[PDB]
């Protein structure tokens, strides 16, 4: 992984030795050459994961969100220089640097081999985010936004550093491979019971789990927009990331331990979908778009069979692409008038017309049309959970009406109707602003035509 | 015929002659507990570092 992870760190003297007017030129081109190299972590094998040292590996479930972290700093650069414009230019690059050094914390984390490695880096991700959201966020708020997310966070992550040191000391390792091998099944008692949910609570939160998610619309009301599209695309994979791999150590007692949160996923996603109607706030009908599709991710991770895992995956793949994407779209609007609330400016096609376009694909593959792998990400799940139980298709199926009716009543509330009539500096969409838009769904709608690479490692 | 020992002489440390064998255990003390096993040995450099969670060194 040091093919990777050097080129990055070399992003930070790269940025700071740069001319003054030269730092997004030079810092978004060289991310983009980095992105392009992340795509030699496709040589996956059919039994084999890719094993590159002692210290770090890959398989099909890393690679994938190894990709998308690589590809979101680009897109995070073009997204943040222009709110940026007016910070003295020693401020700017230490922003560049707390991105950076959260990618390089991000493919660390997604790559290490040992538990308490990817525990440490999982960790360090909060201290970068944090700094992000309460220096450069905009409102008063911020400051509340950082401790809830600070704090929701290392309630959960303690506990877990508990139970991982006790793992290793009871089987004398938390390397992954030889967890594959040296795996014992967990057998019924109260120890084991605090020991589960010392394992999976830390991830849940982060997820996160219906019950557990009011610090994420916070956070996203109050975050820049680099903030958001790093929290949404691949930040809330983490959690995910982390119960695909500890699951592996907690059979059987996964069978009954996971029905309170399943219960909690399966009707935290319609009662989040709901409230998604009701929103007054852009960037909070996002956040809580986002509650809704990881509950199923929640689902399918817990129920623990092939079709899921890789419903799991593309669902992860695919709600990051789009997700950033509408978070984009909205901070354009935002970028204009000044203001989150979704009811302010109306009618926006009239002004609009290509922004438009990236609205509706935007908002298309939210409600998981086919063949997006949005949808197959989804269908995955809902084949799998009908097996698990056949009930539950009424659940997935009452979601998934609701999710159209939010998608399409933010495009039409923003887009659709009569123009604000005292709305007047609405300008023309940048190349900037249609060229970010561009680079979310182009490679999310280009992987359709071959979606094995974002199945995961059970396909 | 007495002398009169000159000064010194009586604080002299001399030796004796004495058919009394020499005590054997005069403090009675019981055995005392054998040392612990010393260790012997090559110092070879430590198998694979410190084995510290993920540490190689
Ligand atoms: C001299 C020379 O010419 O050759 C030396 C050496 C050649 O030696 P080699 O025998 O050929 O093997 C080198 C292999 O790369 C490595 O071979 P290796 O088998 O010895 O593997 C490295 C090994 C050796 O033992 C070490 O621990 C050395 C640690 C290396 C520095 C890591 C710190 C930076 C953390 C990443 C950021 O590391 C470990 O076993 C522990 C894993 C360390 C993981 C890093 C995170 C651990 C702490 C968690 C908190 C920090 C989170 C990230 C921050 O070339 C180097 O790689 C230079 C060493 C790197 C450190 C110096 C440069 C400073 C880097 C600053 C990073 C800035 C971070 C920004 C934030």
């Amino acid at each position: 992984m040091l093919k990777y992870i050097i080129p990055t760190i070399m992003l930070m003297p790269l940025t700071w030795l740069s001319k003054n007017n030269m730092i997004w030129v030079n810092s978004t081109a060289h991310s983009l050459l980095i992105s392009f190299t992340s795509l030699l972590l496709m040589n996956q094998f059919g039994d084999n994961s890719l094993n590159f040292s002692l210290l770090f590996f890959s398989d099909s479930l890393s690679t994938p969100l190894l990709i998308l972290t690589m590809w979101l700093l680009p897109l995070m650069l073009m997204a943040s220089q222009h709110h940026l414009s007016k910070e003295n230019l020693t401020r700017k690059k230490l922003f560049i640097t707390m991105l950076i050094s959260l990618q390089l914390f991000l493919i660390m984390t997604f790559t290490a081999m040992e538990l308490i490695l990817f525990y440490i880096l999982f960790e360090a991700t909060l201290v970068p985010t944090l700094i992000i959201i309460t220096r450069w966020g905009n409102q008063t708020e911020r400051l509340n936004a950082g401790l809830y997310f600070l704090f929701y966070t290392l309630a959960g992550s303690l506990p877990l550093l508990v139970a991982l040191i006790y793992i290793q000391n009871t089987v004398g390792s938390l390397n992954f491979l030889m967890l594959q091998y040296w795996v014992q099944p967990v057998h019924n008692s109260w120890s084991n019971v605090f020991m589960w949910l010392a394992c999976m609570m830390a991830f849940m939160v982060k997820m996160p789990l219906y019950g557990l998610h009011l610090w994420l619309p916070k956070a996203h009301v109050e975050a820049p927009i680099a903030g958001s599209m790093v929290l949404a695309a691949v930040l809330l994979k983490l959690g995910g990331y982390g119960m695909l791999r500890i699951t592996l150590i907690l059979n059987p007692m996964t069978d009954f331990m996971a029905y309170p949160f399943i219960m909690l996923s399966l009707w935290g996603m319609i009662m989040t979908s709901s409230i998604c109607l009701r929103q007054t706030d852009l960037k909070s009908l996002i956040a809580y778009s986002s509650v809704s599709h990881m509950a199923l991710v929640i689902v399918a991770i817990l129920i623990q069979t092939p079709w899921s895992y890789m419903g799991a995956t593309a669902l992860m793949i695919a709600h990051g692409l789009t997700s950033s994407m509408l978070f984009c779209l909205a901070n354009s609007n935002y970028e204009r008038i000044h203001s989150r609330t979704m009811i302010l400016a109306r009618g926006l096609q009239t002004l609009l017309p290509l922004m438009a376009t990236w609205w509706l694909l935007a908002s298309l593959t939210n409600l998981a049309l086919p063949p997006t792998i949005n949808l197959i990400g989804e269908l995955f799940v809902v084949m799998s959970t009908f097996s698990w139980s056949n009930i539950t298709i009424i659940l997935m199926g009452v979601n998934m009406v609701i999710t159209a009716l939010y998608s399409l009543y933010m495009l039409i509330m923003t887009q659709r109707g009569k123009y604000t009539y005292h709305i007047n500096n609405i300008s023309p969409s940048f190349t900037r602003e249609n060229a970010l838009m561009s680079l979310h769904i182009l490679p999310l709608l280009l992987l359709t035509l071959n979606p094995k690479i974002i199945l995961g490692p059970l396909y | 015929g007495w002398v009169r020992p000159d000064l010194g002489d009586l604080s002299k440390v001399t030796k004796v002659k004495t058919d009394r064998p020499l005590p054997e255990n005069p403090y009675h003390s019981r055995a005392r507990p054998e040392p612990n096993p010393e260790v012997e040995g090559d110092l070879k450099p430590a198998r694979h570092g410190s084995r510290l969670f993920f540490w190689t060194m």
